[PDB]
């Protein structure tokens, strides 16, 4: 992901 | 001097104070936090659970739980701790020295207020107590004797028409649709941009985002087209780690769920139709007086431009010869408490408490006979 | 241990030891063991007239008369077969195991011998389960004096079985904590989607106890279970009988463990206050390093 | 109060002392020497195993063996010899009268601490012991209960983040890369100049060269282009036999392996990216407090200009609004021991011992219950 | 012409085939391998990047990267390489002659599917394409119309209930917890025994161990007490160099994370509570049917004894009257692909493709309205 | 709630 | 170590 978690 | 305590004790934010003031003394989120790790450092703050602002400050290493859900207490071992922290840590006053004025949403399980009375009398030994409906206190704070209150509480929305001080208990409407549901909806729709918020410490950040950037649209389709055609409606927010997010179209889609529960997969109708139906439930000869005295309340009606949307919707619904006037004071976030500080301070009210000996005689079921 | 168990350990131990001694072929030795149980029950395992080959297990109960009523021995007979004999003088029920005619698989008869009190109770209780299963309204409703100052009023209807415990504790501390432990007993139905309707009352007795001699008073609490045909069917009535049987003893047990629970929190708070006092002792300038035992260091 | 021996005994160098001081009483390299030639001069006294400084001084005729490799005890007889020399020769104290606080790196095999407990209870008969994690003690020594400790010893590197005392055990990053790998890499790259150190007695010379001349370059490529275009970085070191060698480019090429292990043919990330990953594995609400409380320790972080390099590297990976503080005290090499003496001198620590009686009844499997 | 391609390109393993078949033509791990050592032997088949089985075989001298992680595509160049290798090498069929049906986990950043469409129409130049929720396809495969499906791939777990063909989009739950995280937890807990697998090449060995020895316990505490008082639960696996290791207690501590994410430091609930909550999110009248039609899916649900554990957990959570039936088919590794094939081979589906002209007319964003 | 909705 | 790395 972009915010929260990686991906 | 000795005066009754007024404890709002909402679903998302506990507000307590002394009667006879114009502002709550203590305001803090009604959450309980417990650590989910194991300390390794000797002597450094090893305690069972944090409550209130202390839990918000240390929310990184705790799991936060709300005791009240949809206006209903679902964990009494935590509600007791909330009230204990209110009495001995926030107000810092003995509980058995002042009467208490609690609030409860209408159309609620009788067991809720029965257990409220039992806790207030058996545990804290208050000499007197009372459980008033929130919308009635909001109307008292507004400073009038007729109108329809629409308390969009954070945990629960409800409308209670009142005429000349005669509440109509057959036109009251309750809708379990409020700030926490909008927070969850924002968490669900933020994933489209790519931001993933799962844990409760992140739900707090999402609430801080909602409470700051979200706003209600005067016309939904128009705003959607505007946000799609031009990147002039996006806002930037900095998470508490340095990351920066930019939310656009989402801004007015979160509060739009209030007017369209179909987004949240509910069969219910928007708050505008709820208020209109609660008005049409009344007898005709008073409806006009309600149309011109619609009052908002609760922290979920603080969204910018909600008065305009509500007025437009109701004007479209109601006939074209009635004057609609959405009374929205800029202090609505505390109206439910403010009216309390009024009601507990009146001189014609001191004979309506639930005395301790009345309870000792008639059991906790006396709340149904004394409190309306 | 959270839930009290229904099988007695002394009976099982003694009978298993006797059966191991008999199965190995050793000569039988004497046995005379008297003991007790919950609710003032008195057990006695002995030999009839010094006959070291027979072991008689007798039990004296408090619901003396309710078990002598006609039909109150169907379950006892059904479960114990030929072991059920005439009661020993002074006792109420009596089993008799012949150490020379013991069938194979000696575990089952000992498992059913440790539940003698539970079976005497379930025998006087399944009467109303059947009165409700057979579709008859207004069947006999009684008061089992399962203790000496407390009662259990049982009633069987066309569609339900009502059990009203009239209960009172002996000690003052136990009374004060039991008021809480019984007030908070309706908050249990939030732990399961299927739990019998429980009603608590200590202002006034229910309307079931107005034609009967169940113990009433201003110091007694009344707890009403409404067991529906999903708790009294022929497949889930064993658990229901076990729970209705051990309810009062379980409440007493947990009332007496609440104190040993609170003592730990009180020790914690005592230490927390000692830590606040410790701010008064002026920190020493130099301490002499000692050993695990406490003697001088004996080195740098 | 009771005096408790604190024996760090990490890889590389054993540092033992008493709890309550400010510096370890005895610090000596944890090596064991064995003669590799015949004895011909009888009557002068001979020994078959030299330990510590004596083995270092006589290294010309010995085969130095380290009993610990990469933080794991691999030869228990030499480990017992090291402990015996620590107890009866360096501290000169009876071990059967004082508790012992040993240290172990995180994520090591359980058999290591099990056999450690068994040795300390069945050979020396210590009345009580305790096996603590090195980074936690390092955080004790820094006098703060929040931060991410980055301990880079002689055989192992590891980071542990702790917030308000609640260490997060799911973000502890270990990395088998430390002073010994750097020493071997320096031995490798010193050949290209023309010098060949190949025996285990000369590895000590290479280690001295490293810890006296090597340093960390703030900008690697700029320093390479500089030292490759001018003779202004070359330093001369004198071997113990009169020879002088001159090292230039190699000076900062040895420690640079810490920031990009691709030189050693390893795949893992550098220590800066390891620390940043460890931080990013923690929850979002505490990262800002970790960034400003990064702590270094171990004797491998004593390279001139490594704090500035770590700051410049983390600042490139963290958002532009987070303030990065690298708290590197000038007593970093002994920090893991200093925190130990702080810990073993506390009052409540007497309730965390593993009493000899408790072991006599439960065997070595008690360390997993009494010590995390 | 006809028989559109079906490419379940989820995380961990890409499975491609033709429509109308009962098995994927080519299944292979979706990894991109790049060499990490200089080449010295000229003209010996030196290529720049290996993909799939080629990378798995030569993984000794490669660094492996997954282009997908948790369901989102992080490195689009590697993803393009994967798709190219799938089309030309593993299938030997041009992409501009067949439609393609990809898959996507629900609640995914819209940029992901938008870029998927843009790549499929602008690089490979397909005549049409479609994107489907992997759970709906897995339900297609089982030949049902009612039921809840709990898919759990390499990096994502998600539950999607569907009643009478109407999927409830408000009860769809997602949880980032799958093979990838279990393989990391196993790599971490194996260090307890003494086995250290660090580089990305050994992650494949650990994954082979997890998918050969691990099993879900029917009662965690009892199995833990058993494995601590016996040696009947140990199994020996042989590394690909001759070394043999023995794992005991670990075998069921790895999959247990699925039912207790607290091991991984995650706050979220287990998969059993996730499924139960997803059911309880739906309307009352249908909660019965879903109870009897729980359909497992995904490779991560191929653990021996997971159906029984899930059934026990749910029947302990759900009311006692309802029936619980875990529909775990004999094969469920390809169930999503089987459902995709069945869907693509349907005659009523040919009016739901995203046509080339539609993409050229409305751009990529059309995927938000053509696909659900 | 007890029946309908959670609370 | 036993598997992976030496120690
Ligand atoms: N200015 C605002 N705009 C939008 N939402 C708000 C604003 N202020 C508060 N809220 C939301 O509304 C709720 C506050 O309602 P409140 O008056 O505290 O009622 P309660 O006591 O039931 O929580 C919170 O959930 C908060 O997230
Ligand atoms: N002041 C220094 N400057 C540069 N390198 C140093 C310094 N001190 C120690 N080192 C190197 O760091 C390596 C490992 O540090 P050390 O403290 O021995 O680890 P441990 O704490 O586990 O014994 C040593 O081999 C030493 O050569
Ligand atoms: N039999 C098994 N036991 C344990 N784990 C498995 C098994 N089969 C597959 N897995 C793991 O589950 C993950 C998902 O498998 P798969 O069906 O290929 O879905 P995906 O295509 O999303 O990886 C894989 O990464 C794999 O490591
Ligand atoms: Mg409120
Ligand atoms: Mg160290
Ligand atoms: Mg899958």
């Amino acid at each position: 992901w972009x915010a929260x978690c990686p991906a | 001097d000795i005066a009754a305590l007024v404890v709002d004790n909402g679903s998302g934010m506990c507000k307590a104070g002394f009667a006879g003031d114009d502002a709550p003394r203590a305001v803090f989120p009604s959450i309980v936090g417990r650590p989910r790790h194991q300390g390794v450092m000797v002597g450094m703050g090893q305690k069972d659970s944090y409550v209130g602002d202390e839990a918000q400050s240390k929310r990184g290493i705790l799991t936060l739980k709300y005791p009240i859900e949809h206006g209903i207490v679902t964990n009494w071992d935590d509600m007791e701790k909330i009230w204990h922290h209110t009495f001995y840590n926030e107000l810092r006053v003995a509980p058995e020295e002042h009467p208490v004025l609690l609030t409860e949403a209408p159309l609620n399980p009788k067991a809720n207020r029965e257990k409220m009375t039992q806790i207030m009398f058996e545990t804290f030994n208050t000499p007197a107590m009372y459980v008033a409906i929130q919308a009635v206190l909001s109307l008292y704070a507004s400073g009038r004797t007729t109108g329809i209150v629409m308390d969009s509480g954070d945990g629960v929305t409800h409308t209670v028409p009142i005429y000349e001080g005669y509440a109509l208990p057959h036109a009251i409407l309750r809708l379990d649709l409020a700030g926490r549901d909008l927070t969850d909806y924002l968490m669900k729709i933020l994933t489209e941009r790519g931001y993933s918020f799962t844990t409760t410490a992140e739900r707090e950040i999402v609430r801080d985002i909602k409470e700051k950037l979200c706003y209600v649209a005067l016309d939904f389709e128009q705003e959607m087209a505007t946000a799609a055609s031009s990147s002039s409606l996006e806002k930037s927010y900095e998470l508490p780690d340095g990351q920066v997010i930019t939310i656009g179209n989402e801004r007015f889609r979160c509060p739009e769920a209030l007017f369209q529960p179909s987004f949240l997969g509910m069969e219910s109708c928007g708050i505008h139709e709820t208020t209109f139906n609660s008005i049409m439930k009344c007898d005709v000869d008073i409806r006009k007086d309600l149309y011109a005295n619609t009052v908002l309340s609760g922290g979920t009606t603080m969204y910018p431009g909600i008065a305009d949307r509500m007025q437009k919707e109701i004007t479209a619904l109601a006939p074209s010869t009635m004057k609609i006037k959405i009374i929205a004071p800029p202090e609505r976030k505390y109206s439910v408490w403010i009216g309390g500080s009024i009601l507990a301070s009146l001189s014609t009210f001191q004979q309506m408490w639930i005395s301790k000996q009345e309870y000792d005689e008639s059991g906790p079921s006396i709340v149904h006979r004394k409190c309306f | 241990m959270i839930l009290l168990e229904v099988n007695n350990r002394i009976i099982e131990e003694t009978l298993a030891l006797k059966f191991e001694n008999a199965a190995a072929g050793n000569k039988p030795e004497a046995v005379e063991v008297t003991f007790a149980d919950f609710d003032g029950v008195l057990y006695h395992i002995s030999n009839p007239n010094g006959d070291k080959t027979k072991v008689m297990v007798s039990i004296s109960l408090k619901f003396y008369k309710e078990l002598q009523a006609h039909g109150a021995d169907e379950l006892l007979k059904r479960v114990y077969g030929s072991f059920l004999v005439n009661p020993e003088s002074g006792y109420n029920v009596s089993l008799l195991y012949d150490l020379e005619n013991l069938p194979a698989s000696k575990d089952s008869i000992v498992h059913q011998a440790g539940m003698l009190k539970r079976n005497c109770f379930a025998s006087v209780f399944e009467k109303y389960f059947q009165f409700q299963e057979e579709g008859k309204e207004g069947e006999n409703r009684a008061v089992i004096h399962y203790r000496d100052d407390e009662t259990m009023y049982v009633e069987s209807k066309k569609d339900r079985v009502t059990v009203v415990f009239s209960t009172v504790f002996k000690d003052d501390d136990d009374v004060v904590i039991g008021k809480v432990f019984m007030q908070e007993f309706k908050e249990g139905r939030r732990a399961s989607h299927t739990a019998p309707q429980v009603l608590f009352s200590h202002r006034e007795p229910p309307l079931e106890l107005k034609d009967t001699d169940a113990a009433v008073g201003d110091n007694i609490g009344y707890i009403t279970f409404v067991l529906f045909p999903r708790h009294t069917n022929a497949s889930a009535r064993d658990n229901t009988i076990n729970l209705i049987h051990t309810f009062r003893d379980y409440l007493h047990y947990h009332i007496k463990c609440s104190k040993a629970y609170i003592h730990t929190r009180m020790r914690a708070k005592t230490s927390d206050f000692l830590k606040v006092l410790n701010r008064a002792r002026p920190d020493a300038e130099k301490k002499e390093m000692k050993t695990i035992t406490g003697k001088t260091f004996s080195s740098r």
